[PDB]
RNA sequence: AAAACUUUCAGCAACGGAUCUCUUGGCUCUCGCAUCGAUGAAGAACGCAGCGAAAUGCGAUACGUAAUGUGAAUUG
RNA sequence: GCGAAACCACAGCCUGGGGAACGGGCCAGGC
RNA sequence: UUGAGAAGCUCAGACGAGUAGGCAGGCGUGGAGGUUUGUGACGAAGCCUUGGGCGUGAGCCUGGGUCGAACAGCCUCUAGUGCAGAUCUUGGUGGAAGUAGC
RNA sequence: UUUCAAUGGCCCGUCUUGAAACACGGACCAAGGAGUCUAGCAUCUAUGCGAGUGUUUGGGUGAUGAAAACCCAUCCGCGAAGUGGGAACGCCCUUGUGGCGUGCACCAUCAGAGCAUAGCUGUUGGGACCCGAAAGAUGGUGAACCAUCUAGUAGCUGGUUCCUGCCGAAGUUUCCGGAUAGCAGAAACUCAGAUCAGUUUUAUGAGUAUGUAAAAUGAGAGUU
RNA sequence: UUGACCUCAAAUCAGGUAGGACUACGCGCUGAACAAUAAGCGCAGGAAAAGAAAAUAACCAUGAUUCCCUCAGUAACGGUGAAGCGGGAAAAGCUCAAAUUUGAAAUCUGGCAACAUUUCUUUUGUUGUCCGAGUUGUAAUUUCAAGAAGCUGCUUUGAGUGUAGACGAUCGGUCUAAGUUCCUUGGAACAGGACGUCAGAGAGGGUGAGAACCCCGUCUUUGGUCGAUUGGAUAUGCCAUAUAAAGCGCUUUCGAAGAGUCGAGUUGUUUGCAGCUCUAAAUGGGUGGUCAUCUAAAGCUAAAUAUUGGCGAGAGACCGAUAGCGAACAAGUAGAGUGAUCGAAAGAUGAAAAGAACUUUGAAAAGAGAGUUAAAUAGUACGUGAAAUUGCUGAAAGGGAAGCAUUGGAAAUCAGUCUUACCUGGGUGAGAUCAGUAGUCUCUCGAGACUAUGCA
């Protein structure tokens, strides 16, 4: 159960919330779990996702692939993994978009930036 | 138009909320300031006992405050009222003696020139 | 609904939203730190001021009272002299003892005497003495100022010490 | 309430009798497919339903205090009886006795796995596994008013004073903690039936004379309170029926069911 | 009397948008707060978005510049 | 080729009698 | 003899039009508290049906088809709760009619 | 289910009218669509307490929603201000029969019952079941037009939504829009060893009938 | 004459300020109809207004204002309709005019020059000097509750500026528990079953179907942490124009109190108010019952109170697209009217556009072969897809109606069911609730659960 008066339990405004975000908002609404290997090395659980990581698919009828993220679709939500594609009428491949929460990070693209929230978020390297 | 009470709880706890911001600010001395005792004006009521404005000068006197300590201790004083019997005088003499009995006063800072 | 609030409900830009709700969350305490110390911050006002032995209305209170658990002539009104109070509790000997020591350190109400008080009051002793006052006030060239008896005799006193 | 103007925000007039239309008033004007079309009445599109709901109906209701006192002890006689715990719900088959008494140590819980420990002890986590089972979404328009989902109640924890009690048994569902000093109808007797499943530590059960009193003796807590008083001293009927005193007296009864 | 035509029933196809389900909307209640303008307001007009259906944003520094923060997007 | 609107309980042969109009429905006759 | 929902069971006789009006018990709808350790993607609700059943009736249960995410029985609470009419309101659609006509 | 045969079967609602005749409303279907909320008053029932009764103006309190629940200081409101018949009981004792006592409520003859809440019903106000009647006034825009007061005013018009069962009139005396009464129900009373009747008699009288009084027949009756 | 003072003007002179908008609440003015009514006009603030008695009362007296409850549907009036008391919330008091500073205009704005200070290079002051204002009166002092002046001896004192830390408030960062294991269904597992974990977190939302453990969050948090801006205190350094300034006490001395107002007559608006005529007093004047009470004709003032607007927030036994705001969507939009004004209809493909490539017919729109999807009975005329209505097909009926009811026939079409068990054997083996049996566990000897052995 919620406590604060500071929060809202309404559907009404939680849905608000969630599809009106901005673009700095769903960079952490589009957060992934990480490798156990990873998880229990960088002391860290999640961790919001970005190009260049490379993820194993978890739910899905793509369940089992692995590749690097090319983009990130934050308007819908989706991430686009590469070689992970459907195929059209024409045969061109159109790519198919994965929710981040049905990902798991095995492997990082380490910045300064990011290094900088491991050790913030409890983390170490 | 139609008073709705709806806000009825709702006075209740900002009155509530007023009572500890005010004991915040002040935090040893009493929410309210002493008043004295005095009987209703009727002949319906002058048996009772109720609690009046202030303290009159002439029961200020009696009990050793003067009307210009007694407003900075929380003691009311009422211009208005007076004592046309020994009876009012004694009541509230006492109530202020009983008051000062209680009461802790704490010393304040002063300015003292070097000569003079 | 109103062509002002459709206005934001319309625009991009987002409200101007202040996190401010925090009912039940009564106020800290300031003022006097002795309180701050023992004052608990769940009970309310009437609870902390009886705990800690203080009256919070020195008049009825309009209404019950809590009770958690069960209980197990005027020359007599004029001319005495109630002999204060006990302190029930150790913050109200707190209060009293910090009372007490500070008033003794601000104790010195004597004053001295300036360079212009001390040659005007000891110019005025040479010729008068020091118990005729009366005499004192009334020579108008020495006591220029036309200082009265009872002024000349509190600036010989704060002379003496 | 609904708008104290909704309904009426349109203007119109009506145009007449006798002119081969119902005489409602029309709104005027042009150019919006508002022209001709009736407004001001609960039977027309767009207009003011009958009788306009307000918000000075009465919502609350008063109850004597000393009837709210009556239902209250009640309420509480009545969670004394495993019977009536049956009745309303509760997986009590296996509790070691009613009322079921706990140590004051549980008073200053303050992990809600020691709390679970506790219930799996006395054999009480049945009922708190039948509110987890019965987590449902509830039917109707309710769900998209903020009581999206529904289940049961489980046991009411009573305690006398808070030393962690209250945190370490409220993740639990179904548990609900209360102090015996206040307790709460909606809380003794939901839905109205009565044989709530109850919990009181040894100190809640030691401060229940004093919360309520005896039929005899006021009560400490509540001012000029006694216990009510029954109609009938015992209420076995039958007992007094099938009695020494009552069936010596009685006519040899007829048979039953009579012969045609 | 069979056909046609008419009527009735049923099947399929239309027509229509009821019902059901929901819903970033409304309505109501409560709580906190006090902040427009000759230092040019509210409103109106005209412009700028590479395209944007509008709508929104902005003002010739035109869907903004500076600074700070997050740290890799934008997206039809 | 483009194309309405008023109107619309349902209907649609007479002859009589049917008391209240009864003929358009009812009763006995023709069609 | 088990036939004590004593609010049950049981025996007997008489009686049965009905406007205004009086009284009693029931059916159905939206939401609320409780309950069914309730139903549901192995198909909820809705709709369709010359499928079947129950009730004097309001109504209810069910098969088949369609469908796609919620829903119901019981006790109580509540109300914007039940339509054939109002030259009713909104929407859709007919005969007149392929007519009048342009 | 369709269809056939035999027999029967005037279009529904409203108003009118003994009745109909009527005149109205109805092209069809879907959805919406009308006794509601609230204040006061009175009856009745239930519930709590009872010479009392009512916590919620407010205060205290409530950590798990804290607008809930729980607690009550001072007021105040409303209340307080002998003889017969008879329910019930005991004792008999010819026992049933009756008698002897004790006699509630209430009626004839000369030892406070309230207060609060809930529901039902009736009633009076508010828009007041819904749709209905020219407006008028204020302020504007170019005699006219527009916005609001307005949900203005209705004795009148049309409409007013599920089922079953049980009771069931009157449609008019009389005074005079009425207060009565009558008709029809509800409750509390006392009675079947008591009374009653769109009854028939007997006989007294009075003038074939008449009223009165007292035999048959039927039904338990009288009340407030 | 010079020259002062009073005027009357001027300046694109310096520094300022007013307008308009909003208007839910607030305060004035004005005003009809069906009442301080709507409108109309004027003016504010975060509240406004009111407010420290020319107030009640008749008591053992009360004591500014405001709001709530009560008084009370009462008095009174002619259905309207208060107030005193009483109970609560909140409480805070004061400032002038009327006195000679007269042993000293002690007062103030501005210019200029320095020195500071900042929510701030934006702000706000200090010191010095000059000019002006001001004696037709600026300060100190006084406000009736008093007070002044003397006298007396007790008790008192900062409009200063830094440092440090603590305690508060506000703004912005940061810190945070546990399954995505196995089986089944499915396009998808968030479903069912099994085995687990966390829980001061089992709120809510998202994610390809009901997710405490996938994600954001939630709880901890009625806080730790990092900064920024601030408030009232504490401690302490320095400075302090005190030759000063106060309270109390005492009197062979004094004690000013608001006028075209009060009041009287009269005329209007709604007693109050307003006009008009007249116009005061000094123990006087006002209001009450000789007495009591108050002290007008000058001013300020937080809190309790109000709030359909503004900036946010949290909710609900509310409505669920003909509902709910007119507006869930291009909504005060499209559109209409010369204008004032008026003012709609309109939500839903799927998990994903994977939005139908390609071949073919056609002038084209489209169609047909295909193709995607779990589903095209989801193809943007897109969830479900009722009724009225229409087309085609099939069956049946049919002399100027249909038409429904009752009873059957015919045709079509359904429910609608079955023997399968009991009794009695015998044989064979089987095993416990059977043992001329041994143990364990949970309750309480013997009652259940098992284990080993025998199957007489």
């Amino acid at each position: 159960m919620k406590f604060s008066r500071d929060v809202t339990s309404s559907r009404r405004k939680q849905r608000k919330a969630h599809f009106g975000a901005p673009s700095s908002v769903r960079r952490v609404l589009m957060s992934a779990p990480l490798s156990k290997e990873l998880r229990e090395q960088y002391k860290i659980r999640s961790l919001p996702v970005r190009r260049d990581d490379q993820i194993t698919v978890i739910r899905g009828s793509n369940k089992g692939r692995e590749g690097k993220i090319t983009s990130v679709y934050r308007k819908k939500f989706l991430l686009l993994i590469e070689r992970v594609t459907r195929e059209k009428a024409n045969g061109a491949s159109a790519p198919v978009g994965i929710d981040a929460s049905k990902v798991v990070i095995t492997k990082l693209h380490l910045d300064k930036d990011r290094k900088d929230l491991i050790v913030r978020k409890g983390g170490k390297v | 138009y139609v008073k709705t009470w709806f806000n009825q709880p709702g006075r209740k706890l900002r009155r509530r909320q007023a009572r500890q911001t005010k004991a915040a600010k002040i935090a040893p001395r009493p929410v309210e300031a002493i008043r004295p005792a005095v009987k209703p004006p009727t002949i319906r009521y002058n048996m009772k006992v109720r609690a009046g404005r202030g303290f009159t000068l002439e029961e200020l006197k009696a009990a050793g405050v003067s009307r210009r300590v007694a407003s900075t201790i929380g003691i009311p004083v009422d211009h208005r009222r007076r004592n046309r019997s020994e009876e009012s005088l004694q009541r509230n003499v006492e109530r202020i003696k009983v008051y000062l009995a209680h009461l802790i006063v704490f010393p304040r800072k002063a300015g003292q020139p070097k000569k003079g | 609904a109103n062509p002002r609030q459709r206005n934001k409900q319309r625009s991009g830009k987002p409200r101007l939203t202040r996190r401010n709700a925090n009912k039940k969350a009564k106020a800290k305490i300031y003022g006097n730190f002795v309180i701050q110390q023992n004052w608990d911050k769940h009970a309310t006002l009437r609870q902390n001021y009886a705990r800690l032995g203080l009256l919070a209305t020195p008049n009825y209170v309009t209404g019950g009272v809590e009770k958690l658990y069960p209980d197990p002539t005027l020359d007599d009104v004029l001319d005495k002299e109630i002999s204060i109070a006990p302190a029930k509790t150790e913050v109200v000997r707190q209060l009293e003892e910090e009372a007490v020591k500070k008033a003794a350190r601000q104790s010195n109400k004597m004053l001295p005497l300036s360079a212009f008080e001390h040659a005007y009051i000891q110019r005025l002793i040479n010729k008068y003495g020091t118990e005729d006052f009366e005499s004192m006030a009334k020579d108008v060239k020495l006591n220029s100022k036309l200082f009265n008896g009872s002024k000349l005799k509190n600036l010989y006193i704060r002379m003496k010490a | 309430a609904v708008s104290e103007k909704a309904g009426h925000q349109t203007s119109a007039e009506s145009w007449g009798t006798g002119r081969a239309l119902a005489r409602i008033p029309r709104v005027g004007g042009g150019g919006t497919h508002r022209s001709g079309q009736a407004a001001f009445g609960n039977m027309c599109r767009s207009g003011r339903m009958f009788a306009p709901t307000k918000t000075w109906r009465k919502w609350h209701v008063k109850v004597n205090q000393n009837e709210k006192r009556y239902a209250i002890a009640s309420a509480v006689a009545a969670s004394g009886v495993p019977s009536l715990l049956l009745a309303r719900g509760h997986r009590i088959e296996e509790i070691p006795e009613v009322p079921l008494v706990v140590d004051d140590a549980v008073q200053s819980f303050q992990k809600t796995k020691e709390a679970v420990a506790l219930l799996k002890e006395i054999k009480a986590y049945r009922d708190v596994i039948k509110v987890a089972n019965s987590r449902k979404l509830r039917a109707g328009k309710g769900k998209l008013r903020n009581r999206r989902h529904v289940q049961r109640r489980g046991p009411l924890v009573v305690f006398n004073e808070d030393t962690g009690i209250v945190k370490a048994f409220r993740n639990i569902p179904g548990v609900e903690i209360v102090n015996v000093r206040r307790l709460n109808l909606l809380q003794l007797a939901p839905g109205g039936h009565l044989g709530r499943f109850v919990i009181w530590t040894k100190s809640a059960f030691g401060l229940l004379d004093s919360v309520f009193g005896s039929t005899t003796e006021v009560a400490q807590l509540k001012k000029n309170y006694f216990l009510p008083e029954n109609i009938i001293s015992n209420a076995d009927v039958t007992r007094l029926i099938n009695s020494d005193e009552i069936q010596s007296i009685v006519k040899a009864a007829g048979p039953s069911r009579v012969k045609r």
